[PDB]
């Protein structure tokens, strides 16, 4: 089979990305994984010729108790594939977010039946690193499709829409969409019915040489709506802090009517809600029921999410591309016994947030994570049970807003 | 020689170098063509001449004399038009990292570069010429086989190959450990010592049979080895002696360089400070000013004399036994940790510093994390942690902080200064304390401003101040109502700067007003601050 040739932007140049130092147990469970690749022909050692690089990492995808080799190709992306979404493209369906049902299939093994063009290899480049510096680390390139590039799922989809279209004639409802590595195939049948048709679409995969190894529900309630606490008694704090959301909120939305509640007592003494008081309480209730005005996706500016730590296990988040003009906000909360921590909640929440973000999108945000950098870089692949990686950057100062999005 | 020479081309759509040759004295000619034909006739340089456009200078001095010159070539015009290649060494191993080894030799390898040859599609680039008198005489041209000296790609392509001559004899002695660096090899072994011996001289003859020379007398120096400002003994390691000067007046280039060996010593010698040593240098970059020595850096100074006068040495790394990291408040956003395995030779120890209103827990965090990634590199582990703080004051400053945090396996040391939070605000308001609505402004221009308060009570206060800010006056006016009221309190302000400041629970800053407003915090028993719009 020939190879599609692969000629990156013009002017750019290759990725060259530091490697993250790694625990030996990693760097043992990569060495392990890239020697039986090199004997299977996927990889192949390099020299001081190819000066690229590309970080590697081992992670345990689907909960498994064996290692799996997850390639950052973040930087290789942004250098090939914006032009590689205009060449090769893969048109997001609009209804894929209106199915009751969303099952996502790992599809990625496809990809290392498929060489790659001999002239694009050397920019695939990536190191196994040494503890202390002691040895040279070891330098491999892709031979076939890697996991992870964004070009690998462009040049194979002649072969997946070959490959599923006799399950698409046989069943015209269902949605499959492929994303990088993953199917996502939405239904509106019961949970059973699903499951039986997504079982069917696994054996069809299976039966023409396609291995695959948790449901969502796209009818998620869209941007959510913020209320204003709900009280027998009200108290001067308590009209304070009402003010004070009911304020904030005159950025989102325009017709909060103010001073009607506005109008040097203890913070500790209750007053009496005014009828006018009660008046501007319930008309701001009725402006806050209906969703916002001229929010609209635009495909052209990168999509940005927001994460706060609510306590207790919760966290919200937000995502917008304009400040105010939310998207999408919804709220995320680990299980309720089980010993979990504040980075698992915040990568499993980061996950969750990307996924959603690819149903209704089919692209992923940028993420403002509430973290150290360091404590980020250090532990993020400890629970990261995703074969993308979204693009992240860091908060250092607080939100004094927290209570504002509970 | 029978090496196999690694493929290099030209950065894309650029020729090679067509450089002047600006002649100089006869007597460099003349030693330049001794030196010429005696490394052609080792095949280093073949000289052909005519169809060859690029050229690159060639330079004649003596350094370092057996009566003998020198040649040399500026390659700069060359190497900006090479290719990348993989870097280098991106750094150095730490001793602390090493294990101990019954015995390690040293192997400096001699005229590396010019025993590994260089790509045949590229030696016309290498080109360079020898002229007669100033052009009356043509002169002679040469070009290279070999990596030539200072070229952008000698180093890792000799990297690489010797890693592939390695290799074999690697391969047939698992026993032995070899680890490359720049020209040397070091050779650790735990075979008894005439094993060990036949071995490096197995390894010197494997290596002298693909072109490589090495040490044939007694190998470099007996341990302690002077390696990369360390000195590395067979069941120790330390720095190089680091000699601290006295002096009158100091430069910003002598304080430059007194912080960084102050730095480098840090590695080993516990309790070494570099605060008030180097507040002298955020001035500005200026090279050759001189700086007075405050107070506080003359005690640091001295501080940091007194405790370099003895020697300590840290121990190598057995990976049998756990790795254990505990940590030391010291002052004024210092810290320091000691990494060991046993408790009376540590394997490295190590400061943090704060860069930036600040909290005591969060920055044992930091340090916690700056550990954490230093003994992945190091060892490619974590340690366990030793840490002066309780159960309780963290899970309660983690439970509350805005940020995710990762508080890895740690265990308590009851060693003062222990670290605690001093106060905590109240969740809700507090019934039967007074409210002070407190209001603080400046003017931007004047400098002149006012801060008071108004409580339910019918108090009040405006008190007025010079050489001000909006903010700084913000802080004052909550620094009034703390002044003037009973144990508990509530305020209120409308300035969102002043909530934040307070509401991040410092302990400590560089702003005496917020000091006496954390002094307070302190004295009181039940503060509930409050915020509304301005
Ligand atoms: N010039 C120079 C120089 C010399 C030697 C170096 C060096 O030796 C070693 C090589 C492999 C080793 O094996 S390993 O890392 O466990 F796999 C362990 C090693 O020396 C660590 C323990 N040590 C050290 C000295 C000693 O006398 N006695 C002893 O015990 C390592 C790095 C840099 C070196 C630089």
């Amino acid at each position: 089979i020939e190879t599609v040739p692969v000629k990156l932007k013009p002017g750019m140049d290759g990725p060259k990305v530091k490697q993250w130092p790694l625990t030996e147990e990693k760097i043992k469970a990569l060495v392990e994984i890239c020697t039986e690749m090199e004997k299977e022909g996927k990889i192949s050692k390099i020299g001081p010729e190819n000066p690229y690089n590309t970080p590697v990492f081992a992670i345990k995808k689907k909960d498994s108790t064996k290692w799996r080799k997850l390639v950052d190709f973040r930087e290789l992306n942004k250098r090939t594939q914006d032009f590689w979404e205009v060449q090769l493209g893969i048109p997001h369906p609009a209804g894929l977010k209106k199915k009751k049902s969303v099952t996502v299939l790992d599809v990625g093994d496809a990809y290392f039946s498929v060489p790659l063009d001999e002239d694009f290899r050397k920019y695939t480049a990536f190191t196994i690193p040494s503890i202390n510096n002691e040895t040279p680390g070891i330098r491999y390139q892709y031979n076939v499709l890697p996991q992870g590039w964004k070009g690998s799922p462009a040049i194979f989809q002649s072969s997946m829409t070959k490959i599923l279209e006799p399950f698409k004639k046989q069943n015209p409802d269902i949605v499959i969409y492929q994303y990088m590595d993953d199917l996502y195939v939405g239904s509106d049948l019961e949970i059973g019915q699903h499951r039986t048709k997504i079982e069917e679409l696994r054996q069809h995969l299976l039966r023409w040489g396609l291995t695959t190894p948790y449901e969502l529900h796209p009818d998620k309630w869209t941007v959510q709506p913020i209320v204003l606490p709900e009280k027998d008694s009200w108290t001067v704090n308590d009209i304070q802090k009402l003010v004070g959301k009911l304020n904030w909120a005159s950025q989102i939305y325009p017709g909060i009517k103010v001073r009607q509640l506005s109008k040097t007592k203890a913070l500790t003494e209750v007053i009496p809600l005014t009828e006018e008081a009660e008046l501007e309480l319930a008309e701001n209730r009725e402006i806050l029921k209906e969703p916002v005005h001229g929010v609209y996706y635009d495909p052209s500016k990168d999509l940005i999410a927001e994460i706060q730590k609510q306590g207790q296990g919760q966290w919200t988040y937000q995502i917008y591309q304009e400040p105010f003009k939310n998207l999408k906000t919804g709220k995320y909360a680990r299980m309720r016994g089980a010993h979990t921590n504040d980075v698992k909640q915040l990568t499993e929440a980061v996950q969750k947030i990307t996924t959603e973000s690819i149903v209704i999108w089919g692209k992923t945000p940028k993420f403002k994570l509430p973290i150290q950098k360091e404590t980020w870089e250090t532990w993020w692949t400890e629970y990261w049970q995703a074969t993308w990686i979204p693009e992240w950057e860091f908060v250092n100062t607080p939100p004094l807003v927290k209570l504002w999005y509970q | 020689s029978p090496i196999e020479t690694v493929p290099v081309k030209l950065k894309p759509g650029m020729d090679g170098p067509k450089v002047k040759q600006w002649p100089l004295t006869e007597e460099k000619i003349k030693a330049l063509v001794e030196i010429c034909t005696e490394m052609e006739k080792e095949g280093k340089i073949s000289k052909i001449g005519p169809e060859n456009p690029y050229n690159t200078p060639v330079f004649a001095i003596k350094k370092k004399d057996s009566t003998k010159w020198r040649k040399l070539v500026d390659f700069r015009e060359l190497n900006k038009r090479t290719q990348d290649f993989w870097e280098v060494q991106l750094g150095i191993p730490h001793p602390a990292g090493l294990k101990k080894k019954k015995s390690v030799t040293v192997l400096d390898v001699g005229d590396a570069y010019f025993s590994v040859p260089l790509d045949e599609d590229f030696r016309k680039y290498t080109a360079f010429t020898i002229p007669s008198i100033n052009n009356e005489t043509p002169g002679i041209r040469y070009q290279y086989n070999v990596l030539p000296q200072g070229w952008k790609g000698s180093p890792a392509i000799f990297q690489s190959s010797m890693t592939k001559i390695l290799e074999p004899f690697a391969a047939q002695n698992p026993d032995i450990v070899i680890y490359q660096y720049m020209d040397d090899l070091y050779v650790g072994s735990d075979l008894e010592i005439g094993q060990h011996r036949t071995k490096i001289e197995e390894l010197r003859q494997h290596l002298l049979r693909w072109g490589l020379t090495t040490p044939d007398k007694k190998h470099q120096k007996e341990p302690p080895f002077l390696w990369m400002g360390y000195e590395l003994h067979p069941d120790k390691w330390t720095v190089q002696p680091i000699v601290l000067p006295e002096k009158d007046s100091w430069t910003v280039n002598d304080i430059q360089k007194l912080v960084g060996k102050l730095n480098w010593a840090s590695q080993i010698y516990p309790g070494i400070k570099v605060r008030q040593l180097s507040k002298l240098l955020r001035g500005t970059k200026a090279l050759t000013e001189v700086i007075p020595l405050t107070e506080e850096a003359e005690l640091e100074l001295a501080e940091n004399r007194e405790i370099l006068k003895e020697p300590v040495h840290g121990v190598y790394y057995d990976p049998s036994k756990d790795l254990i990291a505990e940590i030391q408040k010291q002052g004024q956003g210092q810290w320091t940790y000691q990494i060991y395995q046993e408790p009376f030779k540590n394997l490295k120890t190590g400061k943090y510093a704060r860069m930036r209103h600040t909290n005591d827990v969060k920055q044992l965090t930091e340090a916690v994390q700056k550990i954490t990634t230093e003994s992945i590199v190091i060892w490619g582990k974590t340690p366990k942690f030793k840490l002066p703080i309780q159960k309780e004051t963290w899970e309660t400053w983690w439970t509350e902080y805005w940020q995710a945090t990762w508080i890895p396996e740690w265990e308590f040391v009851n060693t003062p200064p222990l670290v605690k939070l001093w106060y905590q605000l109240e969740k809700e308001p507090i019934v039967g304390a007074e409210t002070f609505y407190v209001d603080g402004a400046a003017n931007r221009e004047t400098k002149l401003g006012k801060a008071g308060y108004v409580t339910n009570k019918g108090r009040q206060k405006v008190v007025p101040l010079t050489n001000t800010t909006n903010q700084k006056t913000e802080l004052q006016a909550i620094y009034l109502a703390l002044q003037d009221s009973g144990l508990e309190v509530n305020i209120v302000t409308d300035s969102q700067y002043a909530l934040g400041i307070i509401q991040a629970q410092p302990d400590k800053s560089e702003s005496e007003l917020v000091n006496q407003i954390i002094e307070q915090l302190i004295k009181k028993e039940k503060v509930y601050l409050a915020w509304v719009p301005a």
